[PDB]
RNA sequence: UGGGUGGUGGC
């Protein structure tokens, strides 16, 4: 009966930016970053394909509690690194690997009819 | 009552397929294997039919409200 | 009940309306969740805000005086997952120990040294738990009089806060006095054992997440060797019971101080089937593997204990009514499926089989006389302890 | 760099409680009486019982937080198969030459006795261990 | 039939396989006493079923004997407290506790004494997945 | 690099062999075909008249189980951004139905082949039931006696699964890696012995049996994966895929424009 | 009954439910008990901008 | 039902005492105060008229 | 069905679940700590049956005291292609690396007991008194007040801080004011105020 | 926005 929205999920709201960053000043070129309205969906994704990357040093998640639909994760890379441009590339190289996953499966598709 | 429409595990929808549940029951055939000939394979959907048990026909049974 | 069970707190904002707690508080309310009440009192001035938060907060409250311990311990799922945490033999890869480092809210931002370099990096959770628990701690126990060399990994010797053998047990960080939470207050103050709590739940949880564990129906079965070891030792057992029949009714008997005839008959039955219970519920114990899930609870501590294990695979023992066994209801037996005047151990209530075989009927139903004394003391004598206590207190 | 060399011969292995885990007894051929126990893992490196052991103590591997290692650096290590970090957490001169270092690493121990001369630099906090072969 | 007086003077064995002696060391099955005092026993009386020996509340449950009595005096006390179908006329009846459960399954452990409760006919519950495993702590 | 592999396929569900991808990419392929695929189901219900056994609010549920077809459903927008004020004919498929036993005597089963579509953003098919044969009557929604009078409307408004689970899309989802346990990723409890009581997978026979020489290949990671998207029949099972990937290529894309505007 | 011990107001009371995911001196609110409850805070010189937007 | 009052807290008459098989219900009676009283008619009671 | 009881502690969505080898997710997640020490074995053998005679199909006899082992069972849930003892190797949800340990998985039955909490939550600022003696009113149905009582007092004195005790039995209470007379002492002062 | 009795259920 205090029972709220279930499109608090995905939608946010007004004056809350969808990314939300802050570096973190104890170690150097580190940050953290308020993800709003999602899961593990994105996260673990993101995780481990920031994970095999050689520059790449720390990065880490975690969700505050499964009964809100917001995480936040830890990112730090090499001393030389802007880690938001390693995660942009992170992106880049994801969808062009799901790109010719599509690509593929429409071919095949296409052949097994 | 009366069949639900999906399964409440997995969600394949299942509730078309009373009626020839009944109707595969009336030939002799024994509940499983009529289970195994509508293609349901996970015991979600097994159970989301086998289990289920019919008071709509006792509803009406009551001579008219009206 | 004690000088805790009213105790302050801070507030979190949560929907979907129930009551949120720690874990590690239910052991002073005394609550389950079977669906208990707590009330919530509220300050409505500045006077008693300030009265709750330097006497009544939790952190200020951990040691109790009944005992001059700590009685905020660890309770099922943190203590038994970090207690298969960390045993020797578990090792971590270094990407998922970036998420467990991360959830310390005081963790620094220094990964430890990976206790493996090469061939391929690993860890131990041991130094994992070592990120926890602060600097300036020491710990040395001895348990069973181990050596430095450590067979049987047991005992705990902590210098730094950096775990250098041993596994961390119920005996160690439950609620035993001179543990280390304990030592954590003495040494540290309130607010660093207070975040104590904090650093080894977030941690254990993710960890045994992302491991897991469960208990299945062979968790209480044993091979079927071991199934004929019991049998035959229960066995001989009644053997043992039917000499004592033999000698006492061919009066060969000896009396004991203090008892007359049938109470030390009836004493030395009690003595003869627990030796029964013990030895058969100890070879029970010790056939069972280590990956088997029953008896890692048991050897952690978190639930249950040994006469759990016995009584469900091996042997449950005898039924009691007011410690004795079964009162003749009727005359010379205690059903009607018996003769007259047979005091073997299925006639007045011993369980012969586990639990998992299935009862015969009267020993099920001998069982639900024990659980009758259960319920008729829990809700009688609690009529007693209540007014004893009001009166103490007046 | 490296404060200790020796070679050692296998004599028992103790799987027993451990599935992933084994213990080894190697006593010194150099020099007798130079006792040498190392709890191992088998499925980083599986031993066994008569091989040879190359056994070296270093405290750095040079020839604050840990990374995982670049291709570009190099190591001590890099001669070797079998590497663990550990520390220096108990050391008591005891008798005539029984001398008892324990070194703990992590979980894991390294029970070592013998001369004097051996071991009298050893007197450290972080020390690592390189088995060879 | 007996009441409790005639109860004081029978002999009762409890399942019809125990009325002839019977015929090993399987660790699958149950043990019942020997009953070998008396030689040549004249047994008047063997139970119908020992399901039998339940409350009404009580033969619902499934295996009642492979639990810590405790917990079976509470499921009896808790199974009066099922949502489910109370009476099938619940259209007409003006009441002022009635609650229906909507999709009620008949247990795949029914018994066979609640044939006679008529509860697989009218059930108050349904079968969900059980799953018995420590997941994030939300069950300690 | 990544490999797709099909394996069987009909129209009821699609067995694949996606090779050559990390773990966490695979079963987030999972998450998103289960969870966000824009379909389209029934959202506000008005009973223009009731008379039945059945209460209201029951019976609106279980139109919210029913499938629909939303093949053409992405030209189609969400109800919280469409541009009216309550329902029109640019976002919702407005079913009315009266079904009505007249004649007094007999049982009427309102299936889902009797549900009209009356309006829709034509001429897009969508808002139909979805229908095993043409001949599939279909989904129990009634049972009408003497002058029970049923006239209800619905509208039809798009949902995906977060906010509740009518708007599932699909059914079931098989997902295994590595059925021979080659990483030791997984330890089998067991009684005896480990080879023995643990069944081979149904993806047994498609890779070796390792052998017991073999050394722990420590430089080994997951890498062939098999799922299992059946269908409801809403979509059909290529449809499904491809939307997903297309729906997780948009949540990805939207993280990297708020990276690149916050940039 | 009534002057030892007795009924009071700014009570509350419901039922419980675990969450590891806290701290220890943390207890969970559902949102309609803070609706219902209260505390007097002191309009003061160092809290005027909050207090008038709860107001608001 | 059970009239012995609740004066008097003996546990004799709680007592699942063993005359009960088949007569009334060794699992079912409530939580509590009345524990021990209140005794459910087994599933083959019959009263004699 | 053996009183394993307790509330529901949290709502996960579908995604979210443990998930074995076909893609069955489960609903209900007792715990494993629940079972060593209440020693209820019972919903274990319910817990086997009911997969199996989900799989073939029909309703076993559970009705005790049987010959029922559960030898049978096991050997028909291997031979209807499965593992003997449940398990089925089940997953993260949120990785999908397999959980190291085997999870014991199946159908069971289910009830729903008569309390909500829709019923017992209530909460009090002010409002309804007696009028016999002005303190708050007790029932929960007209809004009433909770009962401070005894043993809660003698922890506050156990504690100590007497001022939140006179907070308690003062001020969200019947505070009530009267006068007395300095000299006979008492309380017979009739009070007029407007006059004063 | 009643009292006052009495019953059953929760921890
Ligand atoms: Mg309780
Ligand atoms: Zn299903
Ligand atoms: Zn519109
Ligand atoms: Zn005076």
């Amino acid at each position: 009966m205090n029972a709220p929205d279930r499109f608090e999920l995905f939608i946010l709201p007004d004056d809350v930016p969808k990314l939300k960053i802050t570096p973190d000043s104890r170690v150097p070129n580190c940050i953290i970053i308020k993800f709003e309205r999602e899961d593990h969906t994105l996260a673990n994704l993101l995780r481990e394909e920031l994970a095999l990357y050689p520059d790449v040093t720390f990065v880490a998640y975690k969700v505050e509690h499964p009964l809100f639909a917001n995480f936040v994760m830890r990112l730090q890379t090499e001393e030389g690194t802007r880690p938001k441009q390693a995660l942009e590339r992170a992106c880049a190289s994801i969808i062009n690997k799901l790109k010719t996953l599509d690509h593929k499966f429409n071919e095949e598709w296409n052949i097994k009819n | 009552m009366i069949i639900p429409v999906r399964c409440f595990s997995c969600g394949k929808v299942v509730g078309d397929k009373w009626d020839a549940y009944l109707r595969l029951l009336e030939e002799g055939k024994q509940e499983g294997d009529a289970l195994d000939e509508l293609k349901l394979k996970r015991y979600c959907c097994r159970r989301m039919v086998l289990t289920h048990v019919d008071l709509i026909e006792k509803f009406l049974r009551y001579n008219p409200l009206e | 009940l004690h000088k805790m069970s009213m105790m302050a707190h801070r507030v979190k904002v949560m929907p979907y309306s129930t009551f949120r707690l720690n874990l590690s508080v239910t052991s002073p309310y005394n609550a389950d969740f079977d669906g208990d009440e707590m009330n919530l009192h509220v300050p409505q001035s500045e006077e008693t805000r300030a009265e709750l938060s330097q006497l009544c907060a939790v952190p200020l409250q951990i040691v109790s005086p009944q005992s001059n311990k700590p009685v905020m311990g660890i309770v099922q799922d943190t203590l038994c997952g970090v207690r298969k945490m960390t045993l020797r033999d578990t090792f971590i890869e270094y990407e998922q120990v970036m998420n467990m480092l991360f959830w310390v809210p005081s963790w620094d931002g220094v990964v430890p040294q990976p206790a493996i370099l090469k061939p391929k990096p690993l860890w131990t959770g041991k130094q994992l738990l070592s990120i926890a628990i602060p600097s300036g701690i020491h710990l040395q126990r001895t348990d069973g009089g181990n050596s430095l060399l450590s067979p049987k990994d047991n005992g705990m010797l902590i210098v730094d806060g950096k775990v250098m053998f041993g596994v961390v047990d119920k005996k160690t960080v439950g609620s035993g006095g001179g543990g280390l939470i304990h030592t954590v207050m003495r040494e540290k103050g309130p607010k660093i054992c207070a975040e104590l709590f904090g650093n080894i739940q977030k941690v254990v949880n993710y960890w045994l997440l992302h491991n897991g564990f469960s208990i299945g129906i062979g968790d209480a079965i044993a091979d079927a060797s071991t199934m004929k070891e019991i049998t035959h030792a229960i066995s001989s057992a009644k053997e043992q019971v039917q000499e004592i029949i033999y000698k006492a009714q061919h009066n060969e008997l000896e009396l004991k101080p203090g008892m007359t005839l049938r109470e030390s008959f009836e004493g030395e039955v009690s003595r003869t089937l627990n030796d029964a219970r013990d030895s058969a519920g100890r070879s029970a114990e010790m056939n069972l593997k280590d990956l088997n899930n029953v008896k890692q609870m048991v050897s952690a501590g978190s639930k249950g204990s040994f006469i759990n294990i016995a009584q469900m695979s091996a042997c449950v023992g005898q039924q009691m009514v007011e410690g004795k066994r079964i009162a003749f209801g009727f005359a010379d037996r205690s059903l009607p499926h018996f003769t007259k005047d047979d005091f073997s151990p299925e006639s007045k209530g011993f369980v012969e089989n586990s639990y998992l075989r299935g009862l015969t009927p009267q020993e099920f139903f001998f069982h639900a006389m024990a659980g009758r004394e259960g319920l008729i003391d829990t809700a009688v004598k609690t009529a007693e302890t209540g007014y004893i206590q009001r009166r103490l207190v007046k | 760099s490296a404060l200790f060399d020796d070679i050692f011969t296998v004599q028992t292995v103790d799987n027993g409680r451990y599935n992933k885990v084994s213990r080894i007894i190697g006593i010194s051929t150099t020099n007798s009486a130079i006792k040498l126990t190392l709890d191992i893992n088998n499925e980083m490196f599986p031993v066994s019982q008569d091989d040879s052991l190359t056994v070296t103590l270093a405290n750095s591997l040079s020839l604050k937080s840990w990374r995982p290692p670049k291709p570009t650096d190099k190591s001590l290590a890099d001669d070797y198969d079998y590497v663990m970090f550990g520390t220096v957490y108990k050391f008591e001169e005891g008798d005539e030459d029984k001398i008892k270092v324990y070194v703990s690493f992590g979980g894991l121990l390294m029970c070592l006795e013998g001369g004097y001369k051996s071991l009298a630099s050893l007197k450290q906090d972080n020390l690592y261990i390189l088995i060879r072969r | 039939y007996v009441d409790g007086e005639e109860e004081e003077t029978i002999m009762i064995a409890m399942t019809p396989e125990d009325l002839q002696t019977r015929s090993l060391n399987d660790t699958a099955k149950r043990i019942k006493p020997e009953m070998s005092t008396s030689s040549h026993h004249t047994f008047t009386h063997c139970e119908i079923h020992p399901s039998m020996i339940l409350g009404v509340a009580a033969s619902i449950i499934p295996f009642p004997d492979h639990n810590q009595s405790p917990r079976n005096t509470y499921q009896s006390a808790m199974g009066k407290q099922a949502m489910g179908v109370f009476l099938t006329n619940y259209n007409v009846r003006m009441d002022t506790m009635a609650n229906i459960l909507y999709y009620p399954q008949k247990p795949l452990a029914k018994t066979q004494a609640m044939e006679y409760l008529k509860f697989r006919e009218l059930p108050a519950g349904q079968n969900a997945i059980v799953a018995i495993a420590c997941y994030s702590g939300y069950n300690q | 690099e990544p490999k797709v592999n099909i394996i069987n396929a009909q129209d009821d569900e699609v067995e694949l062999m996606l090779s050559d991808v990390n773990l966490s990419l695979a079963n987030s392929l999972r998450r998103t075909m289960l969870a966000e695929v824009p379909t389209l189901a029934i959202d506000l219900v008005e009973i223009k008249m009731n008379t039945s056994v059945l209460a209201d609010e029951f019976i609106s549920h279980r139109l919210g189980l029913i499938p629909l077809v939303s093949e053409d459903v992405e030209e189609m927008k969400y109800s919280r951004d469409c541009t009216c004020e309550d329902y029109c004919d640019e976002c919702s498929v407005v079913l009315e139905l009266s079904a009505r036993h007249e004649g007094e005597e007999g049982t009427t089963d309102v299936y889902s082949s009797s549900l009209i579509k009356v309006s829709g953003p034509g001429n897009l098919n969508v808002g139909e039931p979805v229908r095993r044969d043409d001949y599939d009557q279909g989904i129990l929604l009634c049972k009408l006696r003497n002058h029970q009078e049923l006239n209800i409307r619905c509208i039809a408004k798009k949902g995906i699964a977060k906010e509740h689970a009518k708007w599932s899309p699909c059914s079931a989802i098989a997902f295994e890696y590595d059925p021979h346990n080659k990483l030791k990723h997984t330890d089998f409890w067991f009684e005896v012995d480990a080879k023995k009581e643990w069944p081979d997978s149904k993806y047994a026979t498609w890779e070796e049996p390792p052998k017991p020489g073999e050394v722990f290949d420590y430089k080994a990671k997951p890498n062939r994966f098999y799922m299992t998207v059946e269908t409801t029949g809403s979509l059909k099972a290529n449809q499904v895929f491809s939307r997903g990937i297309k729906t997780l290529q948009e949540k990805l894309a939207n993280v990297l424009f708020e990276l690149e505007n916050s940039r | 009954g009534n002057l030892m011990g007795k009924r009071v107001d700014f009570s509350a009371r419901t039922v419980i439910s675990g969450d590891p995911n806290l701290e220890l001196d943390q207890v969970g609110v559902p949102i309609s008990i803070a609706k219902t409850l209260s505390y007097p805070e002191t309009v003061t010189q160092y809290n005027i901008h909050r207090l008038t937007e709860y107001v608001r | 039902n059970t009239p012995i009052g609740r004066d008097g807290k003996l546990a004799k008459p709680r007592q699942l005492h063993n005359t009960h098989w088949g007569l009334v219900c060794p699992a079912e009676t409530p939580e509590g105060q009345a524990c021990g009283l209140v005794k459910n008619l087994s599933l083959l009671s019959g009263i004699s008229i | 069905r053996h009183g394993q009881k307790g509330t529901i502690g949290v709502t996960y969505r579908h995604e979210d679940m443990p998930f074995s080898a076909e893609g069955i997710v489960p609903d209900l997640i007792i715990n494993p700590h629940a079972i060593p020490s209440r020693m209820t074995v019972a919903h274990l053998i319910e817990c086997l049956l009911s997969k199996v005679g989900s799989i073939r199909g029909y309703e076993g006899d559970a009705t005790p005291f049987t010959d029922l082992t559960v030898d049978a069972v096991s050997n028909l849930l291997r031979d209807n292609g499965y593992q003997s003892r449940g398990f089925e190797v089940m997953y993260n949800g949120h990785t999908g690396k397999k959980l190291m340990a085997q999870v014991f998985f199946g159908p069971t039955y289910y009830q729903r007991l008569r309390h909500m909490v829709d019923d017992k939550i209530h909460a009090r600022a002010r409002g309804p008194v007696q009028v016999l003696t002005r303190q708050p009113v007790e029932g929960r149905s007209r809004d009433g007040g909770l009962r401070f009582g005894e043993m809660e007092r003698d922890c506050m004195i156990a504690h100590g801080a007497a001022g939140f005790l006179k907070e308690r039995l003062m001020e969200a209470s019947d505070a009530f004011r009267v006068h007395v007379c300095g000299i006979c002492g008492l309380m017979s002062v009739i009070a007029n105020l407007k006059k004063n």
